[PDB]
């Protein structure tokens, strides 16, 4: 776009970017601290100064601050001037002036932006004689760290935490050298995106706690391109090991995902793969002898009883791979698999699928999210189920001043300007929910019902948007008022955009979202549909299909089906415990390949020692149809030889290739994969997801260890001086090993860690990267399986009618915890003091009726079984409903749209 | 529990008139609880908060940044002294040390009984009438570190 | 000055000339004293606008300047108390006479001054041009009996 001379040589930028972006996306080094792609341009820290000339003719020109700088054409600057270096150097000199000698006992040490700069201008000589300020920390809660001493005040945290995530407990405090950062007072972060302050901060003042108990250096990490799977988003991550356990999650750049942020949920609810009460070898239960078998083994005598079964099902699960659940298909038959859903869960999973797959809108990716102009939520409360959503969803909000300030020809990299010029404008947002949500603070308006009466609101818009709409009865005077606001602010919207999803439990709000974006559709709008469902692989679940959970307890209740090869599902989270339980217990031959300890495993005959994500390698599907392949991270077996964690998939190939020629077949990945999009064409695009294992980089596996990774004649010393041979991968591109390829420039697009000479932090993201804040170089990871469909679903006629109370029964209202309501994440350790503590939520009116206070223990029954909980009151909450929270152990997400009866103080 | 007054509140609410933000009235609402208990209360800063709509991180750091905005317990009198070239001229040390001696405390802190607080602050825009000091919210001039003593009284 | 300003806006307003329909021009100027907290930044003109609307008065970055996008992203004129108070003489004696007051190239009075151990320390209203030794010597009446003259901040 415009043509600018950095040091004589020519180069074409664009001008509606800063010098500091533009030179940075030329591979030009310039350091920099105040300013992040994300965040815009403030020009605090003063370390981007580049000289900066009138004209071709000009040999005295300025300093000026390049991230301040528009990359006009016709610009000519210089950054190795010598009073640019100087002013640079001295800018860090300053900084370290009062700067702590805690290098070796700091958990940034390789991987501090502060470290990188120092070196890159050269300082390594002190002048300052006199004393370093200090100050004292705070405590702000399980996860992050404070050390203020650490800190250079560039502001980068204040600004994410408060103008990007928009959280309002943190702060900058003090004046001049005195500036403090931190809580008004000690206590917990409460942003669920407080985490992304660890990667933001150049320097150690923001740390991860869950790493630092056991806190291994960058280049002692073995690292893997994988995605997150505590939610349906589908993140990208890099987690990395040391000495076989995980150590710490870190986010992968995904410019069309997660791109530079990820959630607390992600980021520190891994504690689960390093538990040590997780399967590692096979196990047979014999009466109550419990027999640790070898693969071989174990496959022979499964087969064996599996050969002489009348009919063998199987269960499969949202949180297992493509790969896996396929693998089970083929083992049990299309027609003996089941999807170990509920029949409700998966009505409602494939409805949200047919509006993606067939509704003739187009579902925007988690970036994308961030340019509509206008936002209907409809019964889905994002930031305790998407939270990543829910960010973007606030940067959508922020986008009124954006647009103001363009009008007066502010630059986009701006922030502070468009900011001022925005002051509380904000793009109109409407949220709807059982009580209240996080998104209220941004929100023009939130309306607190029923799930039915969430619904009805929108078949309204819909009617009110298109006539031909089905239209509502019964919808009051004072809610038509507020319904009209939503329809002229969507109706004026030239970017709207719908989302709704499964977590609500009702099948209408789906149908209802599926029509207001219709009626948007028909008035030609660039409308946008979001369906956010409730783990990593619901959505490929939901393509490959199967019976529910219920019919397949059916089968083991009539007796028909002898053996049950469930695949990573406790199964008590989908149906009632007494149920399973029972029809567990009617069965000949159990089956449980998982890598957690479940209940259901105690009363298995056989139990495989499956790998979770950080041990194994498959494909997921996120909730706007994206398959993502996440890589082995370490091989389990390495240190423990006698560990036998194999990948779901690999353990049920073999078994039916023993159960068919009574021989072990532990085949690769990619035959996996290409049996799958030979028998499912919906499943076919899992291929191109990411590259085979015969891709190279001239001749180079793609690397998961540093080049500078320690200990590799003495981490195993401890079993035998004899080195171990290198694991081997027979799956994946990737080595377990240094020996391959992570430079910047490689053609790839799958990028296990991120480091450049020079760029040791996260910072380094940016060789990696097409522009500074844009893409991968080669392109973002991920293929999204299907397009927008030429034609729409016809208008859903369904209304519902309003809800009523029904006295003895109680409607369970659906609260969902970004702590607590996801299973892996809840058996993490440090997730223990975030989860809420056992509760149930109550109508004021109701608790005055049943005469019970807060804090006062209610008893109820539900599948025959009296529950005793603590009461909470709910003010937003309707009448006729109590409060549960969703996923909680004890509270399956089923509970949704259930009834307690009798409701009663307990004792 | 700190709990603003209704008419700290009522005073609050009338500076928001006076604004088109309501966070605009920040400053002023520190002054008006501290007006009325020599001190703003960790408790107030919440309190205010909730007035205004803002953040109380916010409100915090405001009241940190604004050196006249106390935040830790103040004497019932405080003292200010100009140290500011003009008032270092005309000999503003000698009037520091006359209030350090009858006061026997030092810049920066209060006095046993509670009365005085001995606080630096910057140029007072009166430096033809110097070595100038404030107590309280009345000024005084021409300081002499002999008429020192004489003033503190007149603060019983 | 907060006092004496508060009454003046009253009278002032109470004689019709603050308020709405001022003069029966139509014309609606509400005038309302800030007081500060004690920051000497403040007074940077970004800084000022940061403060009056609650904010930490850190200075704000220009372009945009406060003329398109000040107070609350709305135009915006900084001007010294000084500066304002030399408008109504103009619009009461004419441009001609504010020219005429003087021949420097600045234009109109000045209230200057000396300070520092002088005789008779003050400040004055001067034209631009008066040159420091008249203001130190016949106004200041020089250095005070048994100093000497070193240096002078303008
Ligand atoms: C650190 C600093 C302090 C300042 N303090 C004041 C001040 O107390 N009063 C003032 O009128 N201008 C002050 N200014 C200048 C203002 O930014 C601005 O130039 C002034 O208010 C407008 O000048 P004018 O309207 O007379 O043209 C200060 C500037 C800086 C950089
Ligand atoms: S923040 Fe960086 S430079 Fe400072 S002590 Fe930690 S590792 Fe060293
Ligand atoms: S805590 Fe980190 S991000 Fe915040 S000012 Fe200090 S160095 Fe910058
Ligand atoms: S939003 Fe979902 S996928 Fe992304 S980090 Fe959070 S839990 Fe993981
Ligand atoms: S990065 Fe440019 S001023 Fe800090
Ligand atoms: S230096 Fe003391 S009033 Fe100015
Ligand atoms: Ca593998
Ligand atoms: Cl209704």
């Amino acid at each position: 776009m415009a043509t600018i001379h950095v040091d004589g040589k020519e180069y074409e930028v664009n001008g509606a970017d800063n010098l500091l972006e533009a030179c940075l996306s030329l591979g030009l080094d310039i350091p920099y601290f105040c300013w992040h792609p994300a965040l815009g341009s403030v020009g605090a820290c003063r370390q981007c100064a580049v000289k900066q000339y009138q004209n071709a003719e000009d040999t005295r020109g300025r300093l000026v601050m390049s991230c301040m700088t528009p990359a006009s054409d016709g610009t000519f600057i210089s950054i190795d001037d010598e009073e640019a270096k100087q002013f640079r150097e001295s800018v860090v000199e300053w900084l370290m002036t009062n700067h702590p000698h805690d290098c070796p006992v700091c958990e940034e040490g390789g991987n501090c932006h502060l470290q990188d700069m120092t070196v890159m201008t050269g300082h390594s000589f002190r002048r300052y004689r006199f004393t370093k300020r200090t100050h004292r920390n705070q405590d702000l809660g399980p996860f992050i760290s404070h050390e203020m001493n650490r800190c250079i005040a560039c502001y980068r945290c204040v600004r994410y935490y408060k103008d990007y995530a928009d959280g309002t407990d943190l702060g900058v405090y003090g004046a001049h050298d005195n500036v403090y950062f931190g809580r008004p007072e000690d206590g917990t972060l409460e942003s669920e995106f407080s985490g992304n302050l660890v990667e933001i901060c150049p320097t150690g003042v923001f740390t991860d706690k869950t790493h630092s108990e056991r806190y291994n250096r960058k280049w002692d990490m073995q690292f893997a391109p994988s995605i997150c799977q505590q939610c349906s988003i589908g993140c990208n991550i890099s987690p990395g090991e040391r000495y076989g356990e995980l150590r710490r999650i870190e986010n992968r750049y995904n410019g069309t995902v997660n791109h530079y942020f990820l959630c607390d949920r992600g980021r520190f609810g891994y504690g689960y793969v390093n538990l040590k009460d997780r399967p590692r070898q096979p196990v047979q239960r014999r009466g109550d002898d419990f027999i640790t078998l070898n693969a071989e083994q174990a496959m022979q005598g499964a087969a064996d009883i599996l050969r002489q079964s009348k009919k063998v099902i199987g269960i499969g699960s949202p949180r297992a791979s493509v790969e896996s659940n396929f693998a089970l298909r083929e083992l049990v038959g299309e027609e003996n698999f089941y999807t170990g859903i509920a029949h409700g869960e998966q009505e409602r999973l494939q409805l949200a699928l047919k509006v993606l797959r067939e509704g003739g809108i187009y579902t925007p990716a988690l970036r994308e999210i961030e340019s509509y102009d206008a936002v209907l939520v409809l019964g889905e409360d994002v930031t305790q189920t998407g939270a990543r959503v829910a960010l973007a969803v606030r940067q959508a909000v922020k986008g009124k001043a954006r647009e103001m300030a363009a009008a007066q020809k502010v630059a986009d990299w701006q922030i502070a300007a468009i900011l001022n010029i925005g002051q509380r404008a904000k793009h109109p947002l409407f949220v709807t929910n059982v009580d209240d949500t996080r998104l209220d603070d941004i929100a023009a308006w939130t309306y607190r019902a029923p799930v039915e009466d969430q619904a009805r609101l929108g078949f309204a818009i819909a009617h009110a948007l298109d006539n031909s709409a089905p239209a509502v009865d019964g919808i009051e005077p004072e809610l038509q008022s507020k319904i009209d606001v939503i329809v002229q602010a969507l109706a004026g919207a030239k970017k709207p955009l719908i989302i709704s999803g499964t977590n609500a439990g009702s099948l209408e709000v789906i149908q209802a979202a599926a029509n207001v974006a219709k009626a948007l559709k028909g008035r030609g709008a660039d409308v946008g549909i979001t369906m956010i469902a409730r783990s990593v692989n619901s959505m490929g679940l939901g393509i490959m299909g199967g019976g529910s959970l219920e019919e397949a307890l059916t089968e083991l209740e009539t007796g028909r089906a002898d053996a049950v090869v469930v695949l990573e599902n406790d199964l008590h989270r989908h149906a009632s415990a007494i149920r399973v339980n029972a029809a567990l217990a009617k069965a000949p031959l159990v089956m449980v390949v998982d890598h957690q300890r479940t209940a259901i495993m105690e009363n298995a005959h056989l139990v495989l020692s499956a790998a979770s994500f950080a041990e194994s390698d498959g494909t997921v599907i996120n909730n706007e149809g994206r398959a993502q392949r996440f890589f082995q991270v370490y091989d389990p077996a390495y240190y423990d030889s006698k560990t036998v964690m194999l990948e779901s998939w690999r353990w049920l190939h073999s078994l039916h290739s023993t159960l068919l020629s009574r021989e072990v077949d532990w085949t690769q990945l990619d035959h996996v994969i290409d049996a799958v999009v030979a028998k499912i064409p919906e499943l076919a695009g899992i291929k191109d997801a990411a590259p085979d294992a015969t891709f190279r980089i001239r001749g180079q596996k793609l690397a998961r260890e540093p080049h500078r990774y320690s200990g590799r004649t003495a981490m195993r010393a401890n079993i035998s001086v004899h080195e171990p041979r290198q694991p081997q991968d027979i799956d994946t591109m990737f080595t377990f090993s240094m020996e391959g390829n992570n430079q910047p420039t490689a053609h790839r697009s799958q990028v296990p860690f991120a480091w450049a000479p020079g760029w040791n932090s996260p910072q380094a993201w940016n060789k990696f990267q097409d522009e500074v804040g844009g893409k991968l170089r080669f392109g973002d990871p991920g293929v999204r399986l299907f397009e927008t469909s030429e034609n729409g679903l016809d208008y859903f006629t369904s209304v519902p009618a309003r809800f009523q109370p029904q006295d003895g029964k109680w409607r369970i209202a659906p609260y969902y915890h970004l702590f607590g309501s996801d299973e892996l994440s809840q058996r993490a350790p440090v997730f223990q003091s975030r989860m809420p503590q056992p509760y149930i939520k109550l109508n004021p009116a109701d608790a005055a009726k049943l005469g019970v206070n807060a804090g006062t223990r209610v008893s109820f029954s539900y599948d025959g079984n009296t529950v005793t909980l603590p009461v909470e009151i709910a003010e937003g909450l309707t009448a006729g409903q109590v409060g549960l929270p969703m996923g909680m152990s004890g509270i399956a997400p089923v509970l949704a749209g259930a009834h307690l009866e009798d409701l009663k103080e307990a004792q | 529990a700190f709990e603003l007054s209704a008419a700290e509140r009522e005073a609050i609410e009338h500076e928001m008139h006076h604004y088109e933000d309501p966070r605009a009235a920040s400053i002023e609402a520190l002054k008006i609880v501290q007006k009325q208990r020599g001190w703003v209360p960790d408790g107030a800063i919440h309190a205010i908060a909730d007035v205004l709509g803002i953040p109380a991180s916010d409100v915090e750091g405001v009241a940190t940044f604004y050196s006249q905005i106390f935040r830790q317990p103040v004497g019932r009198h405080v003292i200010r002294y100009c140290d500011s070239v003009p008032c270092h001229i005309n000999g503003y040390q000698g009037i520091q040390a006359a209030l350090e001696k009858k006061l026997n405390i030092k810049p920066g802190q209060t006095t046993f009984d509670g009365r005085f607080t001995l606080l630096p602050t910057c140029c007072l825009g009166n430096c033809d009438k110097g070595p100038m000091m404030m107590i309280d919210e009345d000024t005084h001039a021409h300081l002499t570190p002999e008429a020192i003593p004489e003033l503190l009284e007149r603060y019983k | 000055a907060a006092v004496n300003l508060r009454r003046a806006i009253a009278e002032a307003t109470e004689a019709g000339l603050l308020g709405k329909n001022i003069m029966g021009t139509g014309f609606d100027f509400e005038l309302f004293v800030h007081t500060g907290a004690g920051r000497y930044i403040c007074g940077e003109e970004t800084a000022l606008i940061n403060s009056l609307e609650g904010r930490r008065a850190n200075p704000r970055s220009k372009p945009p300047f406060p003329a398109t996008s000040g107070a609350w992203g709305k135009p915006t004129c900084v001007n010294n108390v000084e500066t304002l108070c030399n408008v109504p003489a103009i619009l009461a004696n004419g441009v001609e006479w504010y020219q005429n007051i003087s021949k420097s190239k600045d234009a109109g009075t000045k209230l200057m001054g000396f300070s520092g151990r002088v005789k008779n320390p003050g400040l004055w209203e001067l034209p631009f041009g008066t040159t420091a030794r008249e203001i130190l010597e016949d106004y200041a009446g020089g250095m005070r009996d048994g100093l000497k003259f070193k240096a002078w901040q303008p």
